[PDB]
RNA sequence: GGCCCUUGCGGUGCUCCUGGAGCGCUCCGGGUUGCAGGUGCCCGAGGCCGA
């Protein structure tokens, strides 16, 4: 239609971390406090606040089915969260460098962009989260990573 | 002949960078745009170092011993200099932008933080190599740009703040218990981070205004070396914890005042912090006790430093370029100066040559003392900018004309604006001119096209001179004849006679539009700059053109970043706009919109010399051919850098403003020499440009100028004559050479009582040389009355003969006079203050 | 301006402003005043009253 | 110790490549190739992507003989010792222990193999620098000429000989595995083929033998009739192509699959091939040579015809003449025997540029290229003069060639030859040649001399003759030099007959003539000072002033022909380079020798920077320009007059980093006892004592600082820059004490008390002149009886003042401090009688001293004012 | 209007002695009286040639 | 002036080092990362016109 339906004040300072859940259609917002806020255009307050890191969050990405969330922060920890009512971190790993960006494919693969290096973690995915034990593929870019996305099909 | 060297840059005290005190704590090192100035508060002095750079100085690293310093510009070029010798040692190029440089307290290592990394280098050694700094180690911790550096007093570990709101601590060499450690607990960018006096406990300050204290369990001597391993073991065969004790807030909730600068003195446990609102706070860290706080300016505080003793704190505000030194215990200012960038447009000298008055677009009139280099009186009566300024020929009176429509006169005896002249019609004045007698004041308008003339003593409008068509470019009174010459844009220069019963007027027609008019010091020749870049020399009394000078090619002008046209096409439409005769009048100085000032020989109509004002490449239009490296397929893309530069804030850039805060092109102004002036003394000259006020002074080192050389003339024969007591011949041979040290020795060798014989034997030609050397001597010589006797004898012997040729000796006498004046005045203040007072005491004892 | 040394030392206020001086620069008591001196003061006072009436009356017309 | 005093070598300019072969080095953390080339006493590193300089190494005392690279480090050998370079710049490890020059270097893991000339082979551990293993081979039986470590072989190295035998060795077991009989020609090159067990062997006869070392069969043989095979490389991008170098500079491409010659590259380099290498998995060839060239070749054209892709080049022939161009000083103009003009930047090599070859009929060169147009090529440039003014509008360089009548012109911004050939119209033959050229300051006119003795003036913009000096010819003999004054007022020329003539530039009228003792050789004029320098055939140098046309200085001491001369920008130093391989600096104001340092090679040209930082020299057979730093700028140097008949014992290498006569005088503290003298103590310290209170009051802010009420009473304190009180306290002592322990008298007051006994107040004087005005006022205020100072002590301060008036030194301090003291205690003063007797002495002394000075001051000013009116 | 914007970018118009290249430049009623062709511009050559008032001495100089 | 398979004549296709703007690599080393207070920004067309 071309009309602004909502304009909401997150009330958390600068906003730099954002992703949506395709199954859920809610918006996730990361903050330097370490919390991720669930937003909807109808409400003037966030649906929920989820404390994920001991420092500031710099990335958030959730899968197509809407089951898991992947977040990374300043404490150099990669976390996988269960979004089906429990909101506990299913997987945890400490990293040498920092995961600046994250994404999911349509089969459940997760890629983290750290510096000039990308790493992809794969799991069986059949009602299970990605296994962060050992990466699936590696590749070294010419420069530092600024954007990641999977082709749909 | 024309041997002048750059001596000082007045008018600017702070542009950008960090401030540093010298090791002893008496002097302050301040970056002024392209250069670096040292202000010596101990002796009330300011000196700009001779070094220049391609771009503005971003970082200054000062060595603990005080001998060495590292100066880095924005482009990444670094310069290793000695403060003792005030000379550049060597050059280097850091690959990327450096946020800061800090020397280790021991003096062996220094850390350079650049990009996302911090590289630690060794200190430069006595050995000279093509590569100055030998890189030692690299650390690659943070997510984002590193900001600040601090070192432990034991030089065992250092700490680096980062933009990613984490603070990293590293070890100088690999410790088994501490290789690196990371700290969080913040939600905004780290501004500074410090260490305790004798422990590894640290402080972290965020841009939000939060202070965090971190304490470790391990004493700094507890650090242990890693056990040797690898290949050293083959030769031999044959963690700590941090806890957050406290978190403090510098601001009340609901107020967003960003912390911008911080400094911390370890021995006194003192913190000084400057905020975006222009206020600074003092605290005692372990208890966080607010001692007192001040408001410095409306603009933010960019850099803050504290001296070794802890008594003085340095503040810089880049909004107005304001520099302040504050002594907290005495609750008083030691130094406080302010100068806006690109403000100055006007210039003048006092008749003595001791003071310089300037006015700017801001509307402020400032008087500077050239010897000290500091402003000492400022007049703010004018509301809009000052276009012109002038001293009266006799008194200590300064006259200004402004866009307010007012011409105001100020006295230096009482520091008041005693007379103000305004037109009956609301008009804006563009320049001022005052007669040598000082009775007549004159001004010209932007729009009313007519010259207004007022009386000084009465203050009424004597007359309105009309006849010009178009605005008046400039005015000047003849110094000896009391006639007024005014140039206008109708290709004419008109001469007006004031003390003439029949109101005789003259016109001088020109091929193109006129821009400036100046008289020679004697007043018998006149110079007009025209729009076709020609300087024409006329004889005013006979209205005949003596000569012409073509100067279009000499004004090398470069293309601006946004110009579609090339350098040559723009140059075809630009001419000279500032002219100034030398003290003798044999040479003329011309300047305009370029980094060059051209000195021409008027009689030969040839260019003797070209002076380069600046080499700063962060100023627009400096270089003729823009760099091909920056070009892309869609153009040079200047607007991205334009937005990055205008991100400074403070105001909002407005379309169509050429100059000022509202002008979009303010971060990188064009290079322009607004005005030139020459000292009446003749020992220096000055120029007002965008960079500031520039002083060029006589220096014997620049050029060798003997008078009459011979194979016999040599210092060996000079000292041989000295040993033979033939003083006169030694003096003559020492004067035939123009070395100051030899003639100094030759004069000081003579014992008293033989002075008059030497003076009588001197020929007429050498008299001027001896007077010049004596005048130079009174400034820097301990032996006052020796040179007093010399001057007294030569003057009493040759005054009558010098009277006939007094016309050509004016620059010399002026010089001599002021020197002989200077010392005298202070003695006349002090000795009499003793004498009479003592006599008064001797009176009271008698009445008892 | 702020500086550790002062270039010019002055009263900042003119000597006439501190103590006002008559045009003649001398003051005479009523006893000393001669015949002409009293006549001049009478002449000046009548001279002032005359012109002030003209200025007040002119101002009255403008209103 | 150091041969010179004023000068030291800094860097070389214009040199890119030499005979030492290059090495190609892959890097970790950066997926790129780097190629390292030796340059004299250093080396340079370039990325192969764009041939951009990335690092310049530190200098070594001797010329590098052999080079090696192993990814992490770069190894360089000079003399009998070799070192390892880290970060491509700075040495971290040096290895001594060889008595002969190193001729081969082979990096072997963490160990390095060095082979000496006499026949010693030693393996060194890099980091520990210890000697692992040493072997010797008989020089007559087996002299090593090639070293190779085949890939995929554990601890095995293959050694070849000039005799023709090959030996395979194992370093770890230290035994001879096998001996190859080989061929009687002798081995000159070894290379690893793109196979597990195959090598390529070069021979001195021009034959390359590709061999399998495991089973000893020869796969194929190729023969080039160009001399010994310098280097061999293999193409690994999927095409079986082999390239082998030759000392003629030619390259032959052999087809490995069909055992045939593909094509031959002719004149890839003018000089001998140093090293050629195919880049890994690339169709690229990297070649360098002794002609100061580095080239990249790509084989992508039809028939695999290689074409030049990139290059970095300097002068390929010895230099003739060099000169700084421009007043900024970042660029130098140089001409060489190859017949081209080039510009070299002194800050970075990216601003280097070439002006091209001398070419008549330029449009012909466009159609047919540089080659096949050799006839129109011009002879090499011998002399030239350039001026920066008017360079944008028209030409600014005039140059005279070897044995040619005409003079050529050059354009800087266009970076090509000019449009005029300047000559007299009448002459056409080349029997007469042009000898001396000069260009005027304004840049309009150029003055050309001839061997016949005629001097002409031409306009630079149009090239039209503007007249000539003399009725028919200026000089009888050849014109050696011409010069034009800066103001275009006097033109001075020289002749072979020995006459020096001065002319008017405008109307061309002779003024004066000077005879010379010997024939002048070279001539230069320092325009701004007006100082003219002459070098004569009798090895002396004569200096004369152009204005008075008379000799001012004579310099002798050179033992050879003087080649070129140079002036410092200030005009105080004359630098002359001679054939005796010495560069001498003369001090014009004194006329005595200051510096003389010897050189390995005779210097041809010398020129001083316009800024004065650097000195540039060029040599007889070297291809580059060498810069020498003037150390007077960055350090203080005391000039010392050397004896005239001096020969420098110590030689200084070019490219490596490592009395009554003089004029200086120091003024004594006092010329005479009766003379009044003043100190140069800063003005702010003593002139503001009487007005101190009001000066401090204005400094305080308009609005006082905001102080919180909760703030405590005690805040930390800094005692001050100078201690007014001598003793703060008498490790773990008590801090609660009774009276009589803490200091109760100021250090100044203590010194004053001692001054009474011995009549000496110098100690108190030093404290008084060191403390600042705020401190001085406090000290004098403390002197009062109320503040704790006895009236006896105030008597001491009055006697201090009197003493300074008898010595008549520090006169301004005497008046300043006494004035403050009078202001403070005037009310107490007349009551106490003792202080009066000091005043009566003091009052007389200040009266007689001021009155004598006040008269001398007043008579001076009144005379000066009378001169004004 | 596209021609008018073109001229200021190519530096053919001056306001007084100063030549301005910024299209965003508001001109005062007084200053609009002194906008004219800069000297030695090809457009002023065309105008003077049309009016039969072209002399090479003054323009080129 | 010189040119001799030439031209007062013309055209093409590649190469020619980003100031900040391809950072990080001798050795050593990197492991046990051990919820203060935020309400923004945008919204005016009338011609002392030219064709």
């Amino acid at each position: 239609v071309g009309k602004i339906v909502a304009a909401l004040n997150a009330r958390a300072g600068r906003l730099d971390v954002m992703s949506q859940n395709p199954y859920n259609a809610v918006i996730h917002l990361g903050h330097s406090n370490g919390t991720v806020s669930l937003w909807s255009p109808a409400m003037k307050e966030p649906l929920a606040k989820i404390l994920c890191h001991r420092g500031g969050v710099r990335a958030v990405a959730v899968d197509s089915t809407g089951t898991y969330m992947a977040t990374s922060g300043l404490d150099h920890q990669l976390k996988i969260f269960d979004l089906r009512g429990t909101y506990q971190p299913l997987s945890t790993r400490t990293l040498p460098h920092g995961a600046g960006h994250l994404a999911f494919s349509q089969r459940g693969l997760l890629v983290a962009g750290m510096g000039d290096v990308v790493n992809i973690w794969a799991g069986q995915g059949k009602a299970s989260p990605p296994s962060l034990e050992q990466p699936y593929l590696t590749h070294r870019l010419s420069g530092p990573v600024h954007g990641l996305q999977f082709c749909p099909f | 002949k024309f041997a002048y060297r750059f001596s000082n840059l007045l008018g600017t005290v702070y542009r950008r960078g960090n401030l540093n005190f010298t090791c002893d704590g008496n002097s302050v090192i301040s970056p002024v745009g392209n250069r670096v100035t040292v202000f010596d508060l101990k002796n009330n002095k300011s000196d700009t170092l001779p070094l220049a750079t391609r771009y503005n100085v971003k970082c200054v690293g000062l060595s603990p011993d005080g001998r060495l310093a590292i100066i880095v510009d924005e482009g990444g070029d670094a310069l290793l200099v000695s403060l003792v010798c005030r000379s550049v040692l060597h050059h280097f190029h850091f690959k990327g932008s450096v946020h800061s440089v800090s020397f280790s307290p021991d003096g062996r290592k220094f850390v350079v933080t650049k990009g996302n990394i911090a590289q630690m280098y060794h200190a430069p050694g006595k050995k000279r190599e093509f590569n100055a700094f030998v890189l030692d180690k690299t650390y690659f911790g943070p997510y984002d740009e590193t900001t600040c550096i601090d070192w432990t007093d034991d030089s065992r570990c250092f700490v680096v703040g980062s933009k990613d709101m984490s603070t990293w601590v590293f070890g100088a060499e690999r410790w088994d218990n501490l290789i690196y450690y990371a700290l969080g607990g913040h939600k905004d960018a780290i501004v500074a981070c410090f260490f305790e006096s004798n422990s590894l406990d640290l402080y972290s300050l965020s841009q939000d205004g939060v202070l965090c204290m971190w304490q470790c369990d391990t004493p700094p001597e507890g650090l242990r070396l890693k056990p040797p391993a690898g290949w050293k073991a083959d030769l031999l065969q044959r963690k700590v914890k941090y806890s957050r004790l406290a978190k403090y807030f510098f601001n009340k909730e609901g107020d967003f005042n960003n912390l911008t600068a911080a400094a911390f003195h370890k021995k006194s446990h003192l913190l000084v912090t400057g905020f975006a609102s222009g206020i600074f706070h003092l605290h005692e860290l372990p208890e966080f006790n607010l001692i007192h706080s001040l408001s410095i300016s409306d603009q933010s505080i960019a850099s803050v430093a504290i001296n070794s003793s802890g008594d003085w704190i340095a503040f810089g505000c880049s909004g107005l370029g304001q520099l302040l030194v504050w002594e907290w215990q005495s609750e008083s200012y030691v130094l406080k100066q302010q100068g806006h960038f690109n403000s100055m447009v006007a210039l003048a000298y006092s008749p003595d040559g001791q003071y310089i008055v300037t006015g700017g677009d801001d509307g402020k009139v400032k008087v500077w003392n050239t010897l000290s280099g500091f402003c000492f009186v400022t007049f703010t009566e004018h509301s809009s900018g000052v276009t012109g300024v002038t001293f009266t020929a006799t008194g200590y009176v300064v006259v200004t004309s402004s866009m307010d429509g007012t011409v105001r006169a100020f006295d230096l005896h009482r520091y008041r604006n005693f007379r103000t002249f305004t037109s009956p019609r609301p008009t804006q004045f563009s320049c001022v001119a005052v007669d040598a007698s000082g009775e007549i004041v004159s001004a010209g308008a932007q729009d009313s096209f007519e010259i207004f003339v007022w009386s000084m003593q009465t203050g009424r409008l004597l007359d309105v001179l009309s006849g010009h068509e178009g605005p008046i470019s400039g005015l000047c009174f003849n110094p000896m004849k009391s006639v007024l010459a005014s140039a206008s844009w109708d290709k004419t220069v008109r001469l007006w006679d004031m003390f003439d019963s029949w109101r005789t007027k003259e016109t001088l027609a020109l091929t193109s539009d006129a821009l400036a008019v100046t008289f020679r010091p004697d007043g018998a020749e006149l110079a007009v700059a025209t729009l076709n870049s020609q300087i024409t020399f006329w004889d005013p009394e006979n209205a005949v053109q003596t000569g012409s000078i073509e100067g279009r090619h000499d004004l090398k002008t470069g293309r601006k970043e946004l110009d579609k046209i090339t350098a040559k096409h723009a140059a075809k439409g630009k001419a000279f706009t500032a002219l100034c005769y030398s003290a003798d009048g044999h040479s003329i100085l011309a300047g305009g919109m370029s980094k060059f000032v051209c000195i021409y020989h008027v009689r030969e109509q040839i260019l003797m010399k070209r002076f380069e004002i600046s080499c700063n490449l962060s100023l627009d239009a400096m270089e003729e051919f823009l760099n091909r490296r920056k070009m892309t397929e869609f153009g040079n893309l200047a607007l991205i850098d334009q937005d990055a530069g205008q991100e400074d804030g403070v105001a909002i850039p407005l379309p169509g403003v050429r100059k000022g805060d509202m002008s979009s092109r303010h971060f990188k102004p064009e290079i322009r020499v607004t005005s030139l002036r020459f000292s009446p003394t003749g020992r220096c000259w000055a120029a007002t440009t965008t960079e500031g006020l520039l002083i060029y002074s006589l220096d014997t080192r620049v050029l060798f100028d003997p008078f009459e050389l011979d194979t016999s003339v040599t210092p060996g024969r000079v000292r041989e004559a000295l040993r033979q007591q033939d003083f006169t011949r030694a003096i003559l041979m020492a004067l035939r050479l123009n070395e100051s040290k030899l003639v100094q020795e030759a004069l000081e060798a003579v014992p008293r009582g033989e002075i008059e014989v030497v003076t009588s034997s001197l020929p007429e030609l050498y008299v001027e040389k001896v007077l010049e050397f004596l005048a130079s001597s009174f400034e820097v010589s301990r032996h006052l009355e020796f040179y007093l006797l010399w001057t007294h004898k030569l003057l009493m012997l040759h005054g009558q003969k010098l009277k006939s040729r007094a016309g050509t000796l004016l620059p010399v006498i002026q010089f001599l006079q002021k020197s002989i004046q200077r010392h005298l005045d202070d003695l006349s203040k002090l000795c009499s203050w003793n004498h009479y007072n003592m006599q008064y005491a001797l009176a009271v004892s008698k009445q008892r | 301006e702020v500086a550790p040394v002062s270039v010019s030392d002055a009263a900042l206020l003119a000597p006439e402003e501190i103590k006002e001086k008559n045009k003649a620069g001398d003051i005479k008591t009523a006893a000393e005043k001669t015949a002409t001196d009293k006549k001049r003061e009478r002449r000046k006072k009548k001279y002032q009253k005359r012109m002030k009436i003209k200025e007040k009356e002119k101002r009255r017309k403008l209103l | 110790r150091t041969a010179s005093a004023l000068f030291a070598g800094f860097r070389a300019l214009g040199l890119f490549s030499n005979d030492i072969p290059h090495v190609v080095r892959f890097s970790a953390l950066k997926r790129r190739f780097y190629v390292t080339t030796c340059v004299g006493k250093s080396f340079h590193t370039y990325d192969v992507q764009k041939l951009s300089l990335v690092a310049v190494s530190n200098s070594v005392p001797q010329d590098i003989c052999c080079m090696a690279a192993d990814g992490r480090l770069v190894f360089a050998a000079y003399g009998n010792v070799f070192s390892a370079f880290a970060r491509n710049k700075e040495i971290v490890h040096t290895f001594k222990g060889h008595k002969a020059e190193i001729h081969f270097l082979q990096p072997f893991g963490d160990h390095i193999i060095s082979v000496d000339t006499d026949g010693i082979l030693i393996i060194w551990h890099i980091y520990s620098e210890e000697e692992y293993l040493q072997l010797t081979f008989d020089k007559s039986v087996f002299k090593i000429s090639a070293i190779l470590h085949p890939s995929t072989y554990l601890n095995k190295i293959l050694l070849g000989s000039e005799q023709g035998s090959l030996q395979l060795w194992n370093v770890k077991s230290n035994k001879l595995l096998y001996t190859f009989p080989g061929w009687k020609v002798g081995v000159t090159a070894l290379q690893q083929a793109p196979a597990v067990d195959v090598v390529a062997i070069g021979l001195m006869s021009g034959q390359v033998i590709i061999h399998n070392i495991k089973f000893n069969e020869t796969l194929m043989k190729f023969r080039q009739d160009w001399g010994p095979i310098t280097s061999i490389s293999f193409r690994t991008d999927g095409h079986p192509v082999m390239a082998a170098g030759s000392p003629c500079g030619h390259i032959g491409l052999w087809d490995l699959e069909d055992k045939k010659l593909i094509n031959q590259m002719r004149n890839a380099h003018s000089t001998a091939i140093a090293g050629l290498t195919f880049l890994h998995r690339e169709p690229l060839l990297v070649t360098n040579g002794a002609d100061n060239a580095l080239r990249i070749w790509i084989f992508d054209g039809p028939t695999g015809e290689g074409r030049l892709l990139r290059f970095r080049m300097g002068h390929s022939a010895p230099l003739t003449n060099i000169r700084y161009y421009g007043q900024n000083g970042q660029q130098i103009l140089s001409a060489s025997q190859d017949g081209t003009l080039q510009s070299f930047s002194t800050v970075h090599e990216k601003f280097n540029k070439s002006l091209g070859h001398g070419l008549i009929n330029k449009k012909r060169v466009k159609r047919k290229g540089l080659q096949n147009t050799m006839s129109v090529r011009l002879p090499p440039i011998t002399k030239f003069a350039a001026e920066e003014a008017r360079e944008s509008d028209w030409d600014g360089i005039i140059a005279c060639h070897q044995g040619k009548l005409s003079c050529s012109t050059w354009n800087y911004q266009k970076s090509t030859i000019g449009a005029y050939f300047l000559k007299p119209k009448e002459l056409k033959k080349d029997d007469i040649t042009a000898t001396a050229v000069d260009i005027t300051s304004c840049g309009n006119f150029a003055v050309i001399g001839l061997s016949s003795g005629t001097v002409d003036v031409y306009n630079m913009q149009s090239g039209i003759h503007r007249g000539s000096f003399g009725k028919d010819q200026a000089h009888k003999g050849s014109v050696r030099g011409v010069a034009v004054d800066g103001l275009n007022q006097l033109t001075v020329t020289t002749g072979s007959e020995g006459l020096l003539k001065f002319w008017n530039f405008k109307n061309k009228i002779l003024i004066h003539s000077v005879s010379l003792s010997s024939s002048p050789n070279i001539m230069l004029l320092h325009r701004d000072s007006g100082i003219l320098g002459l070098a004569l055939d009798d090895f002396s140098i004569s200096v004369l002033d152009i204005e008075t046309r008379k000799i001012v200085r004579e310099f002798s001491g050179h033992q050879g022909q003087i080649n070129d001369m140079a002036f410092s920008p200030d005009g105080r130093w004359l630098i002359s380079a001679a054939m005796d391989c010495s560069i001498r600096t003369w001090d014009l104001p004194s006329g005595c020798l200051i510096d003389c340092f010897l050189l390995d090679s005779a210097p041809l040209n010398v020129s001083m920077s316009p800024t004065g930082d650097f000195l540039a020299t060029s040599h007889v057979d070297h291809l580059g320009i060498y810069l020498w730093s003037n150390i007077s700028l960055y350090s203080v140097v005391s000039l010392r007059p050397l004896p005239a008949d001096y020969v420098p014992s110590i030689v200084m290498l070019p490219g490596t980093c490592q009395s009554d006569e003089l004029i200086e005088y120091d003024s004594p503290e006092q010329l005479n006892e009766q003379l009044v003298t003043l100190s140069l103590l800063p003005e702010s310290r003593w002139k503001n004592l009487l007005n101190l209170d009001v000066i401090k009051k204005k400094n305080k802010p308009k609005e006082p600082p905001k102080v919180p009420k909760s703030a405590p009473f005690f805040i930390p304190t800094i005692p001050g820059l100078v201690p007014r009180y001598a003793a703060p306290e008498q490790p773990q002592q008590s801090k609660v004490v009774n009276l009589g322990v803490l200091a109760q008298k100021s250090d100044f007051c203590l010194k004053l008390e001692e001054g009474l006994v011995n009549n000496k107040y110098d100690t108190a004087l030093n404290l008084l002149k060191e403390s600042g005005p705020s401190g001085i006022e406090t000290e004098l205020r403390s002197l009062s009886p109320d503040c704790g100072g006895s009236i006896e002590v105030m008597q001491s301060f009055l006697k201090m003042i009197g003493m300074m008036l008898d010595r008549k030194r520090d006169f301004e301090l005497a008046q300043a401090y006494l004035a403050l003291f009078l202001k403070l205690h005037l009310k107490m003063l007349p009551s106490e009688p003792v202080l009066l007797e000091e005043i009566t002495n003091l009052s007389s002394q200040v009266e007689e001293n001021w009155t004598h000075l006040q008269s001398l001051f007043n008579q001076s000013m009144c005379i000066l004012n009378y001169l004004k009116s | 209007l596209q021609a008018a914007v073109a001229f200021v970018e190519q530096g053919h118009v001056r306001v007084g002695p100063d030549v301005v290249t910024d299209p965003a430049f508001l001109v005062t009623r007084s200053m609009e009286d002194f906008v004219t062709w800069v000297d030695s511009s090809k457009i002023k050559r065309h105008v003077l040639e049309y009016n039969e008032e072209r002399d090479d001495f003054d323009l080129e100089a």
